[PDB]
DNA sequence: ATCGATCGATATAAAACG
DNA sequence: CGTTTTATATCGATCGAT
């Protein structure tokens, strides 16, 4: 659905197994078992269907308190948060989020919500 | 020394957990390696999305609870717009570090 | 006079008598902010009745927002309520008001500098730091922020009365300086 | 470079307290 | 000293925005 969270899970799984390399080597695991990391992993991936990859093919009250993947979750980091009265401001970025099965990637984002 | 974990919560992290998971439950690796596999993707999730992400994308709604503990903010935003690049949205929760240290 | 000022907001104390974890309090109560580094103390809103509460590790805390004397000691058994059910022997102790904030609109302007130079030992008037008049009445002991609108603001008190028996002394002096 | 704009002081009372 | 509330209002800002 979304080609930018496409291009960033792509980028971070393959990522990761680049960066962990050098630890599976340390631990005595050969690289057929880090490879067999990233194939689950993509299999998982594809199984959410968040968004499509290019591997797709190859796999045909008062108190505080609902985590799935029908949860809507955004998780990220903030720059300022700020409220006048009940009106608040979020200036976010670097963020990932997932909305009704599916997800985006975010530079920035800004939220504007009503505490009423 | 380290990165925010948040990013095991989400899609891409969770998955991960669980292929790491069927290896440690296979005997294919040691729950430390599985543990420093998760280390590595924290940064390496914190530089993917600081590098090679460009949408900016605003949400609009009424919040119904907030939070501020331990330097993260947790929002629960109800009947909310939240436009890419529009959806309608029932309830979206987040939750978010600090860009400082 | 007329006009009668309008309460605008009711500062209250409340002992709950017993000691308190505020890491603790902010992990269980909803749109509870803790930021020790910056204040040692969980800042807590509710909306029934719109208020903010401070609470404190000592179990003293702090209402603010309330609009009536009521609303104060309603809203503070609440919080007190809360604290409760999250899980400490809190009680709603000593509650006392401590500040009421009110204002007024008389709807003509006011030459403030004349006002000021009239009632030179109450008044101290510098647009250049602060735009309103600061008049710091005796009797009652109320300080009021007269603006060049006719806007008032009269804070200090600690019944509501002080805040009417305040305005009721300056409106003929702010009458006598209106512009017209 | 320039707008209406929102933003951080500035001023007021008062309690809590590390 | 800092934090919170709230009415009130003016003077720089940065502020997307011409």
């Amino acid at each position: 659905s979304n080609a930018e969270a496409s291009r960033v899970y792509e980028i971070i799984v393959e990522s990761v197994v680049n960066e962990v390399r050098e630890d599976f080597e340390n631990a005595g695991i050969d690289e057929q078992t880090l490879q067999d990391l990233k194939n689950i992993w993509q299999k998982k991936l594809t199984e959410t269907k968040v968004t499509t990859f290019s591997w797709d093919n190859q796999f045909n009250d008062y108190l505080i308190s609902e985590d799935g993947p029908d949860e809507n979750l955004m998780l990220c980091l903030y720059d300022k948060v700020t409220r006048t009265k009940a009106r608040w401001k979020c200036s976010l970025k670097d963020g990932v989020v997932t909305i009704n099965r599916n997800d985006y990637t975010f530079q920035k984002a800004q939220v504007e919500a009503e505490w009423v | 020394p380290g990165y925010y974990e948040l990013y095991r919560r989400s899609t891409i992290g969770n998955s991960l957990v669980d292929a790491l998971d069927t290896l440690i439950s296979d005997g294919r690796i040691e729950a430390s390696l599985a543990m420093r596999v998760l280390e590595t993707f924290d940064k390496v999730v914190a530089e993917t999305l600081k590098d090679n992400t460009q949408s900016k994308l605003t949400v609009k709604g009424n919040l119904d609870t907030y939070g501020f503990c331990d330097d993260v903010w947790t929002f629960i935003v109800k009947n909310c717009q939240v436009t890419v690049e529009v959806i309608s949205v029932d309830k979206l929760r987040i939750v978010a570090c600090n860009s400082k240290k | 006079s007329g006009i009668v000022p309008t309460l605008q907001n009711i500062v209250a104390t409340v002992t709950l008598g017993c000691r308190l974890d505020l890491k603790t309090v902010a992990l269980h109560a909803r749109n509870a902010e803790y930021n020790p580094k910056r204040f040692a103390a969980v800042i807590m809103r509710i909306r029934e009745p719109k208020t903010t509460a401070l609470i404190f590790a000592s179990g003293k805390m702090v209402v603010t927002g309330a609009k009536s004397e009521d609303d104060s000691k309603l809203a503070s058994r609440k919080y007190a309520r809360i604290i409760q059910k999250i899980g400490f022997a809190a009680k709603f102790t000593d509650f006392k008001i401590q500040n009421i904030v009110g204002s007024c609109d008389v709807k003509f302007p006011i030459r403030l500098e004349g006002l000021a130079f009239s009632h030179g030992t109450f008044s101290s008037y510098e647009p250049e730091l602060f735009p309103g008049l600061i008049y710091r009445m005796v009797k009652p002991k109320i300080v009021l922020l007269i603006f060049v609108s006719g806007k008032i603001v009269l804070t200090g008190a600690k019944q509501r009365e002080e805040i009417y028996q305040a305005f009721e002394a300056i409106y003929p002096v702010l009458s006598e300086f209106r512009k017209m």
